[PDB]
RNA sequence: UAACUGAACGUGGGCGAAUGUCGACACUAGUGGGCCAUUUUUGGUAAGCAGAACUGGCGAUGCGGGAUGAACCGAACGCGGGGUUAAGGUGCCGGAGUGGACGCUCAUCAGACACCACAAAAGGCGUUAGUACAUCUUGACAGCAGGACGGUGGCCAUGGAAGUCGGAAUCCGCUAAGGACUGUGUAACAACUCACCUGCCGAAUGUACUAGCCCUGAAAAUGGAUGGCGCUCAAGCGU
RNA sequence: GGGAUGGCUUGUGGCGGCCAAGCGUUCAUAGCGACGUCGCUUUGAUCCUUCGAUGUCGGCUCUUCCUAUCAUACCGAAGCAGAAUUCGGUAAGCGUUGGAUUGUACCCACUAAUAGGGAACGAGCUGGGUUUAGACCGUCGUGAGACAGGUUAGUUUUACCCUACUGAUGAACUCGUCGCAAUGGUAAUUCAGCUUAGUACGAGAGGAACCGCUGAUUCAGAUAAUUGGUUUUU
């Protein structure tokens, strides 16, 4: 079944600054400007009101009708990201070494950078570099926790993944070997 | 559509009620009708109602419903061409969100006597307003998370300790013990719960259910009654404020 | 199953000593023409009474043209098509401006959906929806809203086969 | 298995003793406590192949009762 | 071809002729220089579970495991007095089987 | 025959369905227990297969199409010209349509010559069209916020066993509803959770089958084959 | 004179009886039947039960291919503490040995491992099947002789042709110098030691790993300073 019309609605703050052309996605927010290519997915935008982004397909089938709600999610988390920022809060925990983790800024790429050392004992140095717009910081509140802070949810987690991933114990009984850096919370910075 | 959710089939000795669980609260609320001089609506909202057995105790020669709203009203009668009896039409304006009946032969000043001065402390659901600002002190963590003097305390069990991490609370197991950062306690700040004035959330009350600590009240508010002798239904305190439908 | 025209087909058994009034039997059938309409008014007829061609006569085939053919019409088909398993029923929906365009797509559906061909379709029941209360199917159902306006996005545009090159890009807005 | 009997297909192969599908066979049934009207004790009696031992490597029978 | 002789009893015998000729039999076969006549022709075809109880008792699954029920050994002793007997014994003839083995690189092939 | 009463054979007279249109000798041959196939029939096998009857073809035979070819389809043949087709084809090789209408399918070596085998009542959280049954503004499916109780720690058993190591029963009350319990968990408890019910919401869903197309449903060994390129609202499939 | 089964096959037995989703079946209520299940086919024993070549396979040199993976690389699961593993997955890049036994296919050792096949088995050389003519023994035959057989000795002997392959020249475009790179091939492999560290882990016995460093096995391409070998330096 060709489905003639379907239509989805993102609502927009007062803060929030839209702008789509060629179905290149630019938001602007207090926290920044977020940009995305849709050009992929055949979807119609419109203004069906005033801070009211409409989302159309016409003649589609049940899977173009579906991928609305993707792009629509995707919309609406740039918003999300541009209004109150992504915020992952990761945990390291040790049983006998004590990990050691240093953050720096590496200038020339405006980039983060976070150095692992002592996990398990290894002479290896770790090393992982952030997606541009996250930033990383150790917490002074709690104890063993990185913060990683961004307007980009997919460049956020994919860095608190790469993180998580990096540290990963090889040859062993994971029973046994609890050790490594894991995502503990994840929520939004304001 | 291939791909479909997979419905789980529960194999389990109790099944859906359905149309005859509905007919028969149609019955018994019929029934009920001609054997009490009043009928009460109470109303309890966002609450655990869990104190409502002990009510049903405590008033033996009382009949309490606590049914679905639109089933309790369709039984008494929504217009006046359906009532069972004259001015049930008139109770059955009362009966929107959360609320019960209450077919009594006592007298009204004694029903409002018990259900004012009626008051048991209980634990909060999510959307209530935080009376206190409650934080758990850092070190080893204990059953009621610092309500009670820490060496009066049990400490809390090794099994709850992924719960807390899933409901954010950043325990670790030090030799055995749930504990905030160090076993003395050390490197970290106390986990706030909750402060006061703030809306709570369905994990902040979880907690607080986990920790034993109850921020609420058991409150039922009447707010009308209907009698049959004299066909009418007065209207109380409560009745007033609540929305009307 | 090509351009179709409704027949009614009236025929009987030969007249004996016995039955020197035998009962009319009027069919309506989908045909291509009146040898075709003829030939299955004896399938059917076989399928149902002690008649058969040798034994019976066609008393009259004529052609039932549409009353509103200019009139946009719901049209329901109840059938029974034959398949590996056995017959089955279907109902389906069209919506066309006469009967025997109703059932061109219908046979064109069934042997693009269910690969059933003309000798295994059995047309049951060709009605007219009334209301539009009547409308079942959800294909039908958003063809008869109220409004209905949608446009038509990436439209091919139609250039001659036999011009091969072209020294502008065309576009698809049109 | 006490002797064969018939083998159905040539009166050779019941002379040879080949055990095929289908031949008759005598077998020792005292294990069975198969007795007569007085006590006699019945310790032989026919049994038919019933599979084919060539191609399954046993020989499998139905007594004839 | 179908037949009543199919279904009948081909051959039989008595209690006491069977006994008789298995005594006779047994004390032929006790002497070894004595051989039989026409032994072809002779019924020679007539002279010719505590694991199983103890599993059926107890099962393997309720002897040892996650769904094991078996609370009480199976004991060579009753008494404090015959353990102590028992466990001297034991060491006893274990060390007379380590001294057996002792007095009965790799080795070439 | 009792009988010109009959039986044959003569004398004389009068007067027939459609469609198409040879016989007897003489002399001389070659072949007379061949192959394949449709239909019918008799026996079987694990599967193969073995036989008979009729008909057609081949051996004896070219031509057009199956890319190719003993058995397939069309069609039978003097030398030429013009016209029209059969079977098969019209994206290029290749003469003729990137023809028209409606749909289906995206395949990690699809499909375009299949019927046989693998192979099954086979497995698919791929995608469509239907059938039956059921729920649903007296609020369906999914979720979120809560309840999930008392006799009772039911009986036996076990060092301990409280719904959740076992065996057997599995009832009643309060009910809106809640199993002498679906799992996690404890040494046993505790705690969490599920079945079930209520509050928010807002209109269509759930189960099992049927029919299409698609994936898997077993493969060896030089580098290769819808004939080749290549083809994805097809240059694939059905009409 | 005439000749010289194949889109087969693979991992899960047969016979006999129950049970059952379903298929069939309502004027006959039979018959098939997936998933299962049950009977026949030593308390870690015994070593005192090896059960018929008519059909032939081996070996040397050397190349390539397949995956149905023995090892190496990566990954998932298991009371997988560590070490050693076991089961499974992607993967053929790279290796997969040296010997004993002929009164007639299994043992031993090294190793990371000693994986399985095809291109023959639907005119290279060399040992058995195997068998021309000589001879002996055994069985059979009156005999010539034959064989249930056993033993010994015993004649096929190209290449200069075409193609393929490996290398080497070459006409035409004046001769020569310096280049580019379409296409074809393609290469590395495994183990050990030092440090990590007697550390993580562990009751103990024991006992890792990443980064870093140094060698060695097999393979490949060169080279002759040195050391052996070679001597018509006659």
């Amino acid at each position: 079944m060709r489905y003639i019309h379907s239509e989805e609605t993102i609502p927009v703050p007062e803060n929030v600054k839209v702008s789509i052309k060629s179905r290149l996605v630019t938001v602007e927010g207090p926290r920044g400007k977020l940009q995305k290519d849709l050009s992929h997915i055949a979807v119609n935008f419109s203004v069906v009101k005033k801070g009211v982004i409409g989302l159309e397909i016409h003649h589609g089938s049940r899977k173009d009708v579906a991928a609305l709600r993707t792009v629509r999610t995707i919309i609406n988390n740039m918003i999300i990201g541009v209004t109150k920022g992504f915020k992952y809060k990761m945990r390291y925990v040790y049983a006998h070494f004590p990990i050691n983790v240093n953050v720096e800024k590496n200038a020339e790429t405006g980039c983060y950078e976070v150095e692992i050392r002592n996990f398990i004992g290894e002479k290896i140095v770790r090393k992982v570099v952030m997606a541009p717009g996250v930033e990383v910081e150790i917490s002074k509140a709690q104890k063993d926790e990185l913060i990683l802070s961004g307007n980009s949810l997919e460049a956020v987690s994919q860095s608190a993944a790469d993180i998580q991933q990096i540290c990963k114990v090889r040859n062993k009984d994971i029973r046994k070997f609890l050790d490594g850096i894991y995502v503990s919370e994840k929520g939004n910075i304001v | 559509p291939k791909s479909k959710r997979a419905r789980v089939y529960h194999l389990t000795q109790v099944n859906k009620k359905g149309r005859e669980a509905k007919e028969r609260l149609f019955s018994n609320i019929r029934e009920t009708i001609p054997k009490y001089q009043h009928c009460f609506v109470f109303s309890v909202d966002n609450m655990r109602n869990n104190y409502l057995k002990d009510v049903r105790h405590e008033l033996n020669d009382c009949r309490i419903f606590f049914g679905k709203t639109k089933l309790m009203a369709r039984a008494l009668g929504t217009t006046p061409e359906e009532e069972q009896a004259d001015g049930l039409h008139r109770l059955t304006r009362y009966l929107t969100g959360t609320v019960g009946l209450l077919f009594t032969n006592r007298d009204p000043a004694d029903i409002e006597s018990y259900f004012s001065n009626l008051s048991q402390v209980d634990f909060a659901r999510a959307g209530t307003v935080a009376p206190r600002t409650v934080t758990v002190p850092p070190g080893i963590v204990y059953s009621t998370g610092g309500e009670v003097p820490p060496e009066h305390d049990v400490p809390v069990s090794h099994t709850l300790e992924p719960e807390l991490r899933r409901l954010g609370m950043p325990v670790r197991m030090i030799k055995g013990k749930v504990c905030l950062g160090d076993e003395k306690g050390e490197a970290s700040e106390g986990y706030t719960i909750c402060k006061e004035g703030e809306v709570l959330d369905s994990r902040q009350t979880r907690l607080l259910k986990l920790f034993s600590i109850c921020l609420s009240e058991f409150k039922v508010s009447l707010l009308g009654y209907w009698s049959s002798a004299s066909g009418e239904v007065t209207e109380l305190e409560a009745g007033k404020t609540r929305p009307k439908r | 199953m090509g351009r179709l025209q409704e027949y009614q087909v009236i025929g009987r058994h030969l007249p004996t000593e016995a039955n020197p009034n035998p009962a009319l039997y009027r069919m309506r059938i989908f045909a291509p023409n009146e040898v075709v309409a003829k030939s299955r008014f004896w399938y059917f007829l076989r399928g149902l009474k002690k008649v058969k061609k040798a034994t019976g006569e066609i008393v009259s085939v004529n052609v039932i043209s549409e009353k509103h053919p200019l009139k946009v019409k719901n049209f329901g088909i109840w059938l029974r098509y034959d398949s590996r398993s056995g017959t089955h029923n279907m109902y389906k929906e069209y919506r066309e401006t006469s009967r025997v365009a109703a059932v061109e797509a219908m046979y064109a559906d069934m042997a693009a959906r269910h690969r059933a061909r003309f000798r295994s379709i059995h047309i049951l029941k060709v009605v007219e929806l009334e209301k539009t209360e009547d409308v079942k199917r959800p294909y039908i159902k958003q063809l008869v809203a109220k409004n209905l306006s949608f446009p038509l996005p990436h439209r091919v545009p139609k250039i001659s086969t036999k011009k091969i090159f072209s020294a502008k890009r065309p576009s698809t807005f049109s | 298995i006490l002797s064969v009997k018939k083998n159905p297909s040539n009166p050779l192969y019941t002379q040879l003793g080949v055990l095929t599908k289908g031949t008759i066979i005598e077998v020792n049934v005292s294990d069975l406590g198969i007795v007569t009207a007085s006590g006699k004790i019945a310790w032989g009696r026919y049994a038919q192949i019933t599979n084919n031992p060539e191609n399954d490597g046993c020989v499998n029978a139905v007594l004839l009762v | 071809e179908p037949n009543r002789k199919w279904f009948t009893n081909t051959r039989v015998i008595s209690q006491d002729t069977l006994q008789s000729f298995r005594e006779a039999m047994a004390e032929k076969q006790k002497d070894p220089y004595t051989v039989l006549l026409k032994s072809n022709k002779l019924p020679m075809s007539l002279i010719r579970h505590q694991a199983k109880m103890t599993i059926e008792r107890e099962p393997f699954s309720e002897t040892f495991g996650p769904k094991a029920q078996r609370k009480r050994p199976k004991l060579s002793f009753n008494t404090v007095d015959e353990l102590a007997g028992y466990s001297e014994q034991s060491l006893d003839s274990y060390h007379a089987r380590l001294e057996e083995k002792k007095l009965l690189s790799v080795a070439t092939a």
